[PDB]
């Protein structure tokens, strides 16, 4: 009976176990070309990999021995391609293919490059807790009933919304490896507070998206703000309603009248039909920049709050006597009371020479010049997440104005994987 | 066990 | 007195009558004299004879013939040339002036005739609230062949546009250019009646440091210039940029109307813009009238920044910032201009506006007006001396110009203006 | 009778 070692490969797309025999010997590509010719022969495979589900691993090295990748194995035959249920910072949800055996920043990338947001750098997927299809997105509408908002006011401590930035994706894996689900809503968000070259002559989307994660952070309470402030934000949310309505003039409901607006040769010229359709093409593009320019002004007054930009994690630092909060930002570790959210040490990365990462007891720890170390314990979840952030942000310090146009994805990778 | 990165935008 | 005979026009005491118009009173006043008698003597000698109540501290002595103020109280009758055959006049120093904004509305200022009309246009500005008024002065208008500050309306009807409109030659243009007045001098000494209007516009194309955050009427009155060169095709653009300068002002004209009804006339705010703690703190109405408190000064900004983009546009078109002269080139063969830029002069078509030759103000390393010929004349070190000749008026103002523009680029962002180095580089008197 | 002056920005 030569060397019957019974494989057990279920295919996801026609919910379908299969058995076959193998010798261990056999390729990774030769399995998968049994696995067409025992189905449909004519069906489309071309996406299809082998990913192992015990080892949370695709098996994309197609020349390697089931021996040198490791019988009685569950291996699954699944399209790399699947659907992505993504909330949006607007609050809108949206649905994307994405290759779930790509690493998260390169997903990200691509997810961003489909949605003409540029500097995907500075974004990453986020889990929630317990529709349209892209190969809205310009919608930017208002917290609308109030029970909407309502529904989402459900405050949160200062520790509980630490325990949210645990759903952080490893950009270094794939969404496979993460225990993503087809059909689960992750949140694209801006996940580094560092926004480089926000330029609204190209940056309509990103502009809109970021603006409306900030938007939806101070009126839900994820950061704080003076009653005054408060009041500014609402006023000037009021006022980009109210340039939105403008930008949505058509040839009815228009006032424009030529003869009020542009040199007596042009009436004479053309008849006003020619003139006006004209002046409201230019009009749309006018009142979009308005638009835009107000959203820039609403982020710029939201980085300028004292609590902007920090992403809270609960460390037990060297020393201390209880749970504390660590914060990440674009220039700086915070040491924070769990309680209060004071401020209770910072640390800058200008003087962070190095900082390492012991995996076996989770503790994160930051050299600096003229300063003895720092020095805290991570739950393993979050010990990789700030290990991350810290990298992230790091990596983004080094993007130059020398039109740098090439992420060195490497570089990132590099400073963002100790291979936990 | 453990992983070493040492900052690029180190001034001092 | 003693002389071999009486001195010509004395009395039998050597004194002799010298007459001086009051011009608060349209009446003639005739002082006893003598050629001994200092400039202050004359001023009190009047204010014994006229009102002892009145205020007479601000009248000075102003004598047309020799388009001067007798200012320097110490000097003698002898000294300034005033014999009896001299017509003075006792008038205010300080006077109304009818001006024209930007925008072409009519406002009235007072301001002292007698200091040189740069010190006056800073003087206006300042109360005005425009900076930098080095960029800006008077234009005298040409003859035809904070509320108003604040004011940035449109066209009332389209028959107002039309009966505005000039459709003048480029010539025409640059001859209006004869009537920016002599910084270096006052209204009085330049022929400004008392009740005309002059024009105040920005005069130099080179705006230091505007800034949306504290320029707002700086912004509105430039802004206001150029939408009516544009309209009144002081400068030309193509059909594509009038439309585009025309959905601004359709786009401005809107924002107008915001900052303008937040107040009251406001009944779109719906109070969905804040946490719920707020609606359960606050009542409704409360937090509906601090939204509206903080939207005029956020309504406002959205206008400056529409009216900088106007702005801006306006600056990127190719003729902007250029002022013409009609000029004779060494070897023309007609009337040309010379354009007078930020940092160049162009030598250019009197007809068309076509340049046919810059000059950068860089490699210029000085310049040169023969007065009595009226030819300027600019040294270069990368190509030979360019030279031309203007209108006696012109050579004056073409000085002014030149040397306005190179002090102007002396400006730094750290700062008194320096009005010693402006008065060096733009007199020749 | 001239009015000579030079621009001190020669660069």
């Amino acid at each position: 009976a030569d060397g019957t070692w019974e494989l057990s490969v279920h295919v996801t797309d026609l919910n379908r176990d299969v058995t076959l025999r193998v010798t261990g010997e056999v390729h990774i590509g030769g399995v998968m070309l049994k696995l067409v010719e025992k189905l449909d022969v004519k069906k489309d495979w071309s996406d299809h990999a082998l990913w192992w589900e015990k080892k949370r691993t695709w098996l994309l090295k197609t020349h390697w021995t089931l021996d040198k990748c490791g019988a009685d194995a569950k291996l699954q035959f699944t399209p790399q391609h699947k659907l992505l249920r993504l909330q949006l910072p607007n609050m809108k949800y949206v649905k994307v293919k994405v290759n779930f055996s790509d690493r998260v920043f390169k997903a990200v990338s691509d997810i961003c490059k489909t949605f003409n947001i540029r500097h995907p750098e500075e974004l990453s997927l986020l889990k929630k807790p317990r529709s349209p299809l892209s190969p809205i997105l310009a919608v930017s509408q208002p917290v609308t009933s109030p029970e909407i908002l309502a529904k989402m006011f459900k405050p949160q401590a200062l520790l509980d919304k630490a325990k949210t930035n645990q759903g952080w994706l490893d950009s270094s894996r794939s969404l496979m490896e993460q225990d993503v689900k087809e059909n689960e809503a992750l949140l694209l968000r801006f996940k580094y507070y560092s926004f480089f070259d926000l330029n609204p002559k190209y940056d309509a989307i990103r502009i809109n998206q970021l603006y409306e994660q900030a938007k939806w952070a101070l009126l839900l309470e994820e950061i704080e703000c003076t009653e005054e402030e408060m009041m500014m934000f609402a006023a000037l949310q009021y006022h980009i309603n109210k340039l939105s309505i403008m930008t949505s003039e058509n040839h009815l409901t228009t006032d424009v009248n030529p003869e009020c607006l542009v040199s007596p040769r042009y009436l004479k010229k053309y008849k006003s039909k020619q003139i006006t359709a004209r002046i409201l093409e230019a009009h749309q593009n006018v009142a979009q920049m308005s638009l835009i320019e107000a959203k820039m002004r609403f982020i710029q007054a939201w980085q300028s709050l004292p609590e902007f930009g920090i992403t809270h994690f609960i460390a037990r630092f060297q020393g201390g006597k209880r749970e504390e909060l660590i914060g990440i930002a674009y220039n700086r570790l915070i040491r924070m009371d769990a309680s209060t959210g004071d401020a209770i040490k910072t640390w800058r990365f200008s003087n962070m020479k190095q900082w390492n990462v012991n995996w076996e007891i989770k503790m994160v720890t930051v050299e600096f010049a003229d300063e003895v170390r720092l020095s805290f314990i991570c739950t393993e979840v979050d010990c990789k997440v700030v290990h991350e952030f810290i990298g992230g942000y790091i990596f983004l310090s080094t993007r130059a104005k020398d039109q740098n146009e090439s992420l060195d994805e490497e570089m990132f990778y590099k400073l963002t994987s100790g291979w936990v | 066990a453990v992983t070493t990165v040492v900052n690029p935008q180190y001034e001092g």
